[PDB]
RNA sequence: AGAGGUGAAAUUCUUGGAUUUAUUGAAGACUAACUACUGCGAAAGCAUUUGCCAAGGACGUUUUCAUUAAUCAAGAACGUAGGGAUCGGGUGGUGUUUUUUUA
C-alpha cells in the first residue's frame, strides 16, 4: 500500500543529479546534486559522493511520506556519449539499500535520431 | 505478520552447520513460528498467536550477511545496532590492491578497524558489511572510503587513533 | 472430445 | 447440439477435403487439355462461378 | 553564493495530497498521490493542476507482468473531491523493448497514420514490424524485397486507420491493452512476409473535443457532492 | 533511533532504542514516566523511561501518524492516548486495557494538535488540524458524539485548548483565542508582515504563559492568563 | 419569435418590434463599429442587411456591457458600459429606444439572434422555412421547457400586506407603474438571483392581462381570480441548463471570519434552510440540501420557496404536467429510487460494470480462436431499454442485452452458411463449456434466433451473471457478410429483393448496430435528457400499439431528430418539452417530399455538402422508383447509414399513416384542449378503435415486481 | 546553492531561482539503432513516409531493323582455373508457411 515518487537521476558526466519529483512529474522534492556532497572540483561526480546524495535525498524522500520509487536513469544523451556514467548505479543501488522500495527500473537518456553533427 | 528472507548459496552450508544453535536460542525465547523454504531458498518467520518480528529478520539477516553468532545473539541482546552493506565501485588496479589495503595482511587493517571504533565488519570479495553502533558506522566507513579513496596507511591509522579515542572515551 | 473435434480446422 | 453439429462437421469436412482434392488431383479432358487450376482453390463449382463472374 | 538566499519557504505544510483515479478500462484505477499546493485565494490550487500528465507502467495498472513495457500516460483534467478522475493521453513502450527487439540481419517496418476516431481525437498511432526467419530458412538474412516493403506497410496503415476512424477511446484503449490488433496485423500480413513481434509502439493524441464532464464520469462511475455535517 | 538523556551532569543515554520508522512526534504525559513516539509508519510506541523499555505496542494504524497526546495526570486512572493520523483519521487509545476506544473520520488533512480534558466522566477532545475545522467530540467511555467545530480562517499548526474555557488556534503567524459553544475569536496577535508561521504552542506553568515559536527559529511570550483577563 | 412591441416591462415575452429593427438598421447604416465602421451598406440586399443585422445584434451586447450610440442630428459607436437593461442611447434625444423590454427579453433576444445566426451562416442545407416559415409562438411549452403558473391569491390592494410578502414603497411605486409591474420585477430578480447557474434563460409573463377597458369604465375594471389587478395568474416559463437540474447542492460564497455581504444576502435570501457545510475538497461553502425525488425535479422546489418565501406567503404554484408524466415513466425497483432522479444512469452503469467483469474474465481465457473484439450492442449500452435495468428482471423481453463477438481473421472457416453459423455455434459451447468449467458462479444456455431469416441453424449463447443480468452473445465473423454478397450474386433473379432484404436485416442487425449504439451513446452524454425522453416515447409507443411492427433504432432515431437538429428551438432541457417537440416534428413531418437527414454530431464528422446530396439524390431516385411509398414509408439516413433504407423497412402502411395520425391528433389535442391531466391521459389512451379485433390477455402471474418496476 | 566548462585551475552564469523537473509552442538542420564486405549511380556520391515526373540496369522474348560497331585526337556535359556464398531476374521440383467466389 506504499506511494511512489520517482527518481529521475540525471548521471552525467562531472556531475550527478537526483531528485526525486512526484508521480506526475511536476512538483519536485528534495534536488540534491553530486556536486553538493563533496567540494573539491573533481570527485564530484564520484560514486562515493552520489551515494551519499542518494542517502540525504532518501533521508528527505521519507521526511514527506514517499516510500517507494520508480527509478528513471538518465545519460547526458542526445549528441553525446550516450552512457551512463559512474554514479548512477552507485545512486540507484545506494537508494535500494536505504530502506526504500525500487519498481520499475528504466533509462530514460534521449536518443538523437538523427541529430544534428553536420 | 510474517517475513520471508532469501539466503544465497555460499552461506547455506554454515546456515546448515548452525542450524541446531538458532532456533533453540530463538523459538523458546522470541517465539517467532518458523520454516525454512528450501525450495525457493528462503526463511519464513511468522507471527505468534500466543514487535519481535523485527529482531528475528535481522538477526537472521545479519547471519546471511555472514557475521557470527556470537555477533548475531550480540544483535539479540543490546538493541541498539545497525547492519550495514556498501559495495566498493569508486577491475584489478581499483579492485585488488584496494581490498588489499582494505586488509592489509590477515585482516591486520580490518582488525584496526573493528577495535579502534568497537564495530563488527565482514567483507566478500567486493562488498563490505559493517554492523555495530551508527556513529560507530559512520566513522568506520569514512575511514574505509578514505582508504580506499587513497591514502597511507599510517595517516589512516592517526585518523583511526583519533577516532578510537572519540568514540571509546566519553563526549 | 467431441467439441475438440468439432474445433479442430482452425 | 454437440453431437448434431459434430455430425454435421465430420461430414461437412470429409465433402470438403473430396471436392478439394478432386479438384487439383488432375483433370485432363476427353482430348488432351490440362485444366489451369489455382493454387488453394476448392472447388469446380468455384472456378466455374467465378468464370461466369468474369463473362 | 554572494546574494541573499530566502532562508525558509518549509514547502510541505503548505502542500496537499491529492490522488489519482484511472478510467475503467483497466482495472485497478487507484494509481497513486500527487502534490500540489494550498488551495487558497489568488491561486485557485483545486485547478492549477488540471492538465498534468502522468506516466504509468501497464504491469502496475493490469497487475500481470506479461506487458511490463508499453508505459503510458494519463492526463488529470477535473476534480472530483480529492479523486483525481484520469482519461487517457498516450501511449509508449519503454525504451527496453525497442532496443531488445531491433537486431540486424533482419529489417523492419514503420508505418504511422495520423487518424481522427469516432470522436474527435485525433491520433497519430505508431507501428513497427520486423521480419521473421522463416522455420527451414537456412540463409543467412531474411530481408525484405523492398516492394513487399510498401505492400506491408500500406495494409498496416490500412487495417489500422480502420482500428481507428470508428471505436472510439474506450474502445481504442480497450483494444489496445490485450495486443489484439498486433494479432491482427499478424493474421492479415502472414501472407507476403512470416513478420515476427508486431507492436504498435506509440500512440499520441494531437486534439480533444471539450471537456464533456458527463461522459468524463461515465468514463468511472458515478458520485456526487453532497452535505457534511456542520453544527455551528 | 530514539535516545534518551538522563538530563543532569551524566547525560549519557539512559536508554537507546531502534524504532521501526523515522519519527516527528513524541509526547509526553503531564507527569514524566511516559513517553509516546510516532514514526513515518503507523506504529505507535510507548516507551517508560525510568527504565527504557517498550511498554505498548499500537500496531494497528492507518498512515504516517501526525501529532499525538497523552492523558493523565499526577496520580490518575485512566491513562490515555490520542493517535491522530494524517489521512485524517483518530484513533483513541488506551494503556491500562491495551486497547482501542473509538476512531474518527472527519478530518481530510493531516490531524495536528489535539488534546483532551473532562468535566464532571466527559472526557472530551478538541483535534485541529492543517483544514480549518477545530472538531471537538464529547468522547465518553462506551458511546460517542462530536460538538461544533468553529471553523477559522488559519492553518492550524499544533494548537491545543482547554483553557479557563478559552481554546487556541495557531499556525499562520496568528495565534486565534476561539470561544466557547461561539465563533467569535477575541484574542488575534498582530500577523507579521511575512509568512512565516506558528509550528508550535508550548504551554508555560500549567497553561498560564505561553511560548510561540516561529518559522524563522524565533520564540515569543505570551502571558495568555493575562490577556484573558484584559484589547488585542 | 413572439417579439411584438408592446413591453416586456408589465411581464410579457414582446417589447421589441419592427420600426425598433428600422431604427438599428438605419443606424448601422451610416457606422456600426467602435470607429463606426461601416456595418450596412446597401449594396447588398435583403439578405445579407439582415444577415449583417443578426450578427452584429448577437456579437455586440446592448444589456451589460456596451450598448450602440447614436444621434438623428452624426455617427454612431459601441459605448463601454452597460445598464443592466436593454440599452440603446440616441443622443439627439437623449432616449433609451429599447427600453419597451426588460432584461431577460433581451437576453433572449440576443439568443434567438445567436441560435439564426448559427443556421444562418452555414452553407450546408437550406432551412428557410425552419428560420421563418414555423411560428414557434403558438405553444408555451414548446418554446420554452417547462411552465409555473403562480396563483396569487391577495385579496386587495389594502389587504396586500398580510396577503404577499413583497415590497410596498414610494421608492417602488415611483419606479414601477402598478403591482403587476413590481411584482414581476421582484420576481424576475429573484428568480435570477434563485437560480443562476441553474437555468439558460428566464422569462415571465403575468396571464390574464389585457390592454382593454371599455368607454363607460374608467380602468379596467376586473375581477382577476383573487385580485382586481389586470393579470390573473404569473406565467414563470423557464428554458434550463439541462446538465444542472437535478444537482442537489447550489453553491454561494465560501466562509471568510468578516461574514462579507454576499454570504449576508445569501443567508437573507435563503433565510433558515441553507447554511455553511464542508465538503470532499474541504472547503467551508454556502450551500443548501435539495431533497431530490422522482417525479419532482428539484427546479420546482426551489422556485417554489423562491416564491413562498418573498413575495407571498400563502400563494400557490401550478405545476403536474411533469409529476403527470414522471409516473409515467416506469420506477424501477432500486435503493432509494424515488429520491434517485431520472438523470441518474447508475442502473445502466451497474450492468455496464457486470458486463466489464464478464469482458475480463472471457478475455483472461484461451479459445483454439482468440477474441478479436466483443462489442455490446444492447439498448441498455445505449440507455434505451424501458426497464431502467435493475438486476434478476427478467420479465423485460429486452432483459437480454445483445454483445457482438468476433474472433481473429483465420482463414481457416467453413465455406456455406449453414456450416459457418454453425462453426459459430462451436465457438459459443467451448465457450460456455469453459465458462462452466471454471467459473460456475456464471450460469448459462443456448437459444435460437431467427431474427434473421432464412438461416435456421444460428443461435445465441445467453448466460445469466450473478451481479444479476442477463447476456446474448451472438459471433460476428469476417466471413458472412461476403457470403450473403455471394449469395445475392448467384440467388435467382426474381429471389433477389428478399435476400436482399435478409441481408438488409443482418446490416442492421450485426454490422451497422455497433456504429449506431457508439454514436449515440457517446453522444447521450452531451444531450441529457435523451434516455428519458426516448424511454417516455417508447411506452406512449407501445400504449398506441406500433413497436410489433416498428423497430427499436428507428424510434431511437426518431427521437434523436429534434435534438442533434432543434432548430428553430433550443435542446430539450425537460422530458415534456423533448417529448412534444418529438410529436409536433413527426406531425409536420412529411415522406413525399421528406427525407429525415440527421447528423449525430456534438453541439457548436458532421455531414458535408457532398454527402449531403448523395444522400438526396439516393432518396430521391429512391422514392421515385418507389411512388408514393407503398412499401417504404420513411427515410431515416444519418452519416452512419448514407442508404436510410436501413432502419425504415418492413413497417405496414396501416401502422406508419397511424403514427403520422397519432402525431397529428396529439398536436391537435395539444392547440386546442391546452395542457391538464386528463389532456395526458387522453395522450396515453390506447385508442383502442375497436378497428375488427380486441383480445384480452393475462397469464397465470403478475409480472411487475418480476420485472423490477 | 550551486551549475556549464577544466588536466587542474581559471573563466562563464546562478538568490532577477540558474543546471535539473513537468507541460506546450516556434525554428531550421538531420534521417540514428535497422546498416551488411549488401544495393544503385558514368564519377563525385546516394538511406523518413506517400504521390507524381521521367530515366536506367538485368532478365524474359520463336518481336522488329540489318553493321547501324569499336577507339581516342578536336570538342562537349558532370566534380591461370576452381569453389562456397549473396543480390536481381527466369525455369522446374514438391513439403511447410500460405489460403478459400472480391481484384
Amino acid at each position: 500500500s506504499q506511494v511512489f515518487g520517482v527518481a529521475r537521476i540525471y548521471a552525467s558526466f562531472n556531475d550527478t543529479f537526483v531528485h526525486v519529483t512526484d508521480l506526475s512529474g511536476k512538483e519536485t522534492i528534495a534536488r540534491v546534486t553530486g556536486g553538493m556532497k563533496v567540494k573539491a572540483d573533481r570527485d564530484e561526480s564520484s560514486p562515493y559522493a552520489a551515494m551519499l546524495a542518494a542517502q540525504d535525498v532518501a533521508a528527505k524522500c521519507k521526511e514527506v511520506g514517499i516510500t517507494a520509487v520508480h527509478v528513471k536513469i538518465r545519460a547526458t544523451g542526445g549528441t553525446r556519449t550516450k552512457t551512463p556514467g559512474p554514479g548512477g548505479q552507485a545512486a540507484l543501488r545506494a537508494l535500494a539499500r536505504s530502506g526504500l522500495r525500487i519498481g520499475r527500473i528504466e533509462d530514460v537518456t534521449p536518443v538523437p535520431s538523427d541529430s544534428t553533427r553536420k | 505478520e510474517s517475513r520471508k528472507i532469501m539466503v544465497p548459496p555460499h552461506r547455506m552450508t554454515p546456515l546448515r552447520n548452525s542450524w541446531t544453535k538458532i532456533y533453540p536460542p530463538l523459538v523458546e525465547h522470541l517465539k517467532l513460528q518458523v520454516r525454512m523454504n528450501l525450495k525457493t531458498k528462503s526463511v519464513e518467520l511468522r507471527t505468534n498467536p500466543k514487535g519481535a518480528l523485527q529482531k528475528g529478520a535481522d538477526f537472521i539477516k545479519a547471519f546471511t550477511l555472514g557475521f557470527d553468532l556470537d555477533d548475531s545473539i550480540a544483535l539479540l541482546r543490546l538493541d541498539d545496532l545497525y547492519i550495514e552493506t556498501f559495495e566498493v565501485k569508486d577491475t584489478g588496479d581499483h579492485l585488488s590492491r584496494a581490498i588489499g589495503r582494505i586488509a592489509g595482511k590477515d585482516g591486520k587493517t580490518k582488525f584496526a578497524i573493528e577495535n579502534a571504533t568497537r564495530t563488527r565488519i565482514v567483507l566478500a570479495d567486493s562488498k563490505i558489511h559493517i554492523l555495530g553502533g551508527f556513529t560507530h558506522i559512520r566513522m568506520a566507513r569514512e575511514s574505509v572510503v578514505s582508504l580506499i579513496l587513497g591514502s597511507p596507511p599510517g595517516k589512516v591509522y592517526g585518523n583511526l587513533r583519533t577516532v578510537a579515542s572519540r568514540l571509546k572515551e566519553r563526549y | 472430445d467431441v467439441i475438440e473435434e468439432a474445433l479442430s480446422r482452425f | 447440439l454437440k453431437e448434431d453439429i459434430h455430425t454435421h462437421m465430420a461430414i461437412f469436412e470429409q465433402r470438403e477435403a473430396q471436392a478439394q482434392e478432386d479438384v487439383q488431383s488432375s483433370i485432363v479432358d476427353e482430348d488432351g487439355f490440362t485444366l489451369v487450376v489455382g493454387k488453394n482453390t476448392k472447388s469446380l463449382n468455384s472456378i466455374r462461378k467465378k468464370i461466369l463472374n468474369k463473362n | 553564493k554572494k546574494g541573499q538566499k530566502k532562508r525558509v519557504v518549509d514547502p510541505f505544510t503548505r502542500k496537499e495530497w491529492f490522488d489519482i483515479k484511472a478510467p475503467s478500462t483497466f482495472e485497478n484505477r487507484n494509481v497513486g498521490k500527487t502534490l500540489v499546493n494550498k488551495s487558497t485565494g489568488l491561486k485557485s490550487a483545486s485547478d492549477a493542476l488540471k492538465g498534468r500528465v502522468v506516466e504509468v507502467c501497464l504491469a502496475d495498472l493490469q497487475g500481470s507482468e506479461d506487458h511490463s513495457f508499453r508505459k503510458i500516460k494519463l492526463r488529470v483534467d477535473e476534480v472530483q473531491g480529492k479523486n483525481l478522475l484520469t482519461n487517457f493521453h498516450g501511449m509508449d513502450f519503454t525504451t527496453d523493448k525497442l532496443r531488445s527487439m531491433v537486431r540486424k540481419w533482419q529489417t523492419l517496418i514503420e508505418a504511422n497514420v495520423t487518424v481522427k476516431t469516432s470522436d474527435d481525437y485525433v491520433l497519430r498511432i505508431f507501428a513497427i514490424a520486423f521480419t521473421r526467419k522463416q522455420a527451414n530458412q537456412v540463409k543467412r538474412h531474411s530481408y525484405a524485397q523492398s516492394s513487399h516493403i510498401r505492400a506491408i506497410r500500406k495494409v498496416i496503415s490500412e487495417i489500422l486507420t480502420k482500428e481507428v476512424q470508428g471505436s472510439t477511446l474506450a474502445q481504442l484503449t480497450s483494444k489496445l491493452i490485450p495486443e489484439v490488433i498486433n494479432k491482427e496485423i499478424e493474421n492479415a500480413t502472414k501472407d507476403i512476409f512470416p513478420l515476427q513481434n508486431i507492436h504498435v509502439r506509440k500512440v499520441k493524441l494531437l486534439k480533444q473535443p471539450k471537456f464533456d464532464v458527463g461522459a468524463l464520469m461515465a468514463l468511472h462511475g458515478e458520485g456526487s457532492g453532497e452535505e457534511k455535517g456542520k453544527k455551528v | 533511533q530514539l535516545l534518551k538523556i538522563f538530563h543532569l551532569k551524566t547525560g549519557k543515554v539512559v536508554r537507546s532504542m531502534k524504532i521501526s520508522s523515522p519519527s516527528y512526534i513524541l509526547d509526553a504525559d503531564s507527569t514524566s514516566t511516559l513517553l509516546a513516539v510516532g514514526g513515518t509508519d503507523g506504529s505507535i510506541i510507548v516507551v517508560d523511561i525510568e527504565n527504557g523499555y517498550i511498554t505498548h505496542s499500537f500496531k494497528g494504524h492507518g498512515g504516517t501518524i501526525s501529532s499525538l497526546k497523552f492523558y493523565g495526570q499526577l496520580n490518575s486512572k485512566i491513562w490515555l492516548l490520542a493517535s491522530g493520523d494524517t489521512n485524517g483519521m483518530v484513533k483513541v487509545w488506551d494503556l491500562v486495557k491495551r486497547k482501542c476506544l473509538h476512531t474518527l473520520q472527519e478530518h481530510t488533512s493531516a490531524v495536528r494538535g489535539l488534546d483532551i480534558i473532562e468535566v464532571p466522566p466527559s472526557l472530551n477532545l478538541l483535534s485541529g488540524g492543517r483544514d480549518d475545522i477545530i472538531n471537538l467530540w464529547d468522547f465518553n467511555m462506551k458511546k460517542k458524539c462530536k460538538l461544533l467545530k468553529t471553523l477559522p480562517v488559519n492553518q492550524q499548526v499544533e494548537s491545543c485548548g482547554f483553557l479557563k474555557i478559552i481554546y487556541t488556534a495557531g499556525g499562520d503567524a496568528i495565534f486565534q483565542l476561539i470561544d466557547s459553544e461561539s465563533g467569535s475569536v477575541l484574542k488575534r496577535t498582530n500577523k507579521p508582515i511575512e509568512e512565516l508561521f506558528i509550528i508550535g504552542v508550548l504551554p508555560i506553568l500549567s497553561n498560564s504563559q505561553m511560548f510561540l515559536v516561529l518559522s524563522d527559529q524565533t520564540l515569543q511570550l505570551i502571558n495568555v492568563e493575562e490577556d484573558l483577563k484584559n484589547t488585542i | 419569435r413572439g417579439f411584438s412591441s408592446n413591453m416586456s416591462h408589465s411581464g410579457s415575452l414582446g417589447g421589441f418590434g419592427t420600426f425598433e429593427f428600422t431604427i438599428l438598421m438605419a443606424a448601422l447604416l451610416n457606422g456600426g463599429g467602435i470607429n463606426s465602421n461601416k456595418i450596412l451598406l446597401h449594396g447588398f440586399s435583403s439578405y445579407q442587411l439582415f444577415k449583417g443585422v443578426i450578427k452584429y445584434l448577437a456579437t455586440m451586447d446592448l444589456c451589460h456591457d456596451g450598448h450602440l450610440q447614436f444621434h438623428s442630428n452624426p455617427a454612431s459607436k459601441y459605448i463601454d458600459e452597460g445598464f443592466q437593461t436593454p440599452t440603446l442611447f440616441d443622443k439627439s434625444t437623449k432616449v433609451n429606444i429599447l427600453t419597451k423590454m426588460t432584461v431577460s427579453s433581451y437576453q433572449i433576444l440576443k439568443e434567438y439572434a445567436g441560435e439564426t445566426l448559427r443556421m444562418l451562416n452555414n452553407v450546408v442545407q437550406d432551412q428557410f422555412s425552419n428560420i421563418f416559415l414555423t411560428n414557434i409562438s403558438r405553444f408555451d411549452n414548446l418554446k420554452y421547457d417547462l411552465c409555473y403558473d403562480v396563483q396569487l391569491p391577495l385579496g386587495k390592494y389594502n389587504n396586500l400586506e398580510t396577503s404577499l410578502a413583497a415590497t410596498f414603497g414610494s421608492m417602488e411605486r415611483v419606479k414601477f407603474i402598478t403591482l403587476e409591474n413590481f411584482l414581476a420585477h421582484k420576481i424576475t430578480n429573484v428568480a435570477r438571483y434563485a437560480l443562476g447557474d441553474r437555468i439558460k434563460y428566464i422569462q415571465i409573463e403575468m396571464v390574464g392581462q389585457k390592454s382593454d377597458f371599455p368607454i363607460t369604465k374608467r380602468k379596467v375594471y376586473s375581477n382577476t381570480g383573487g385580485n382586481h389587478f389586470n393579470f390573473d395568474f404569473v406565467r414563470v416559463k423557464l428554458i434550463v441548463n439541462p446538465s444542472e437540474c437535478d444537482k442537489l447542492v447550489t453553491k454561494g460564497p465560501a466562509h471568510s471570519e468578516t461574514m462579507s455581504t454576499e454570504a449576508a444576502v445569501f443567508k437573507n435570501f435563503w433565510g433558515i434552510k441553507s447554511s455553511l457545510r464542508r465538503f470532499k475538497d474541504g472547503s467551508i461553502t454556502h450551500c443548501c440540501v435539495w431533497s431530490t425525488s422522482s417525479s419532482e425535479p428539484i427546479i420546482s422546489s426551489i422556485v417554489n420557496f423562491a416564491l413562498q418565501k418573498h413575495v407571498s406567503k400563502k400563494a400557490q404554484i401550478s405545476n403536474e404536467t411533469i409529476k403527470k408524466f414522471h409516473n409515467f415513466l416506469p420506477l424501477p425497483n432500486l435503493p432509494s429510487s424515488a429520491k434517485t432522479s431520472v438523470l441518474n444512469l447508475s442502473s445502466f452503469f451497474n450492468l455496464k460494470k457486470s458486463f466489464d467483469d464478464l469482458y475480463k474474465i472471457i478475455f483472461q481465457m484461451k479459445l483454439p480462436l482468440s477474441v478479436k473484439s466483443i462489442l455490446p450492442v444492447g439498448s441498455a449500452f445505449r440507455y434505451t431499454s424501458l426497464c431502467q435495468p435493475v438486476p434478476f428482471a427478467y420479465s423485460d423481453p429486452d432483459f437480454f442485452q445483445d454483445v457482438i463477438l468476433e474472433f481473429e481473421t483465420s482463414p481457416k472457416w467453413p465455406d456455406e452458411i449453414t456450416s459457418l453459423e454453425k462453426a459459430k455455434t462451436a465457438f459459443l459451447l467451448k465457450i460456455q463449456e469453459e465458462l462452466s468449467a471454471n467459473s460456475s458462479t456464471y450460469r448459462s444456455f443456448f437459444s435460437r434466433d431467427e431474427s434473421i431469416p432464412y438461416n435456421l441453424e444460428i443461435v445465441t449463447l445467453n448466460i445469466l451473471t450473478p451481479e444479476g443480468y442477463g447476456f446474448k452473445f451472438r459471433v460476428l465473423t469476417e466471413r458472412d457478410e461476403i457470403l450473403y454478397l455471394r449469395a445475392i450474386a448467384n440467388a435467382r433473379n426474381e429471389l433477389k429483393p428478399e435476400l436482399e432484404a435478409t441481408f438488409l436485416k443482418f446490416t442492421a442487425k450485426y454490422l451497422a448496430s455497433v456504429r449506431h449504439t457508439r454514436t449515440l451513446e457517446n453522444i447521450s452524454h452531451s444531450y441529457q435528457f435523451y434516455s428519458p425522453v426516448v424511454r417516455l416515447f417508447k411506452r406512449w409507443l407501445d400504449t398506441h400499439l406500433l413497436l410489433g411492427h416498428i423497430t427499436d433504432e428507428l424510434a431511437e432515431l426518431i427521437a434523436i431528430k429534434p435534438f442533434v437538429d432543434p432548430a428553430p428551438y433550443f435542446i430539450p432541457g425537460s422530458l415534456e418539452n423533448g417529448f412534444l417537440k418529438v410529436l409536433k416534428f413527426i406531425s409536420q413531418w412529411n415522406w413525399k417530399d421528406d427525407p429525415l437527414i440527421l447528423d449525430l454530431v456534438k453541439p457548436e464528422e458532421r455531414l458535408t455538402l457532398a454527402q449531403y446530396k448523395g444522400i438526396q439524390m439516393n432518396f430521391t431516385n429512391l422514392r421515385n422508383s418507389d411512388p408514393n411509398g407503398t412499401h417504404l414509408q420513411f427515410f431515416v439516413a444519418s452519416k452512419n447509414d448514407p442508404s436510410g433504407i436501413l432502419y425504415s423497412s418492413g413497417i405496414p402502411l396501416p401502422i406508419a399513416t397511424r403514427l403520422t395520425a397519432l402525431a397529428k391528433v396529439a398536436v391537435n389535442l395539444l392547440q386546442t384542449h391546452g395542457l391538464n391531466q386528463q389532456t395526458i391521459n387522453l395522450l396515453f389512451t390506447p385508442g383502442l378503435k375497436d378497428y375488427d379485433f380486441v383480445v384480452d390477455l393475462r397469464t397465470p402471474i403478475g409480472l411487475k415486481s418480476s420485472c423490477g418496476i
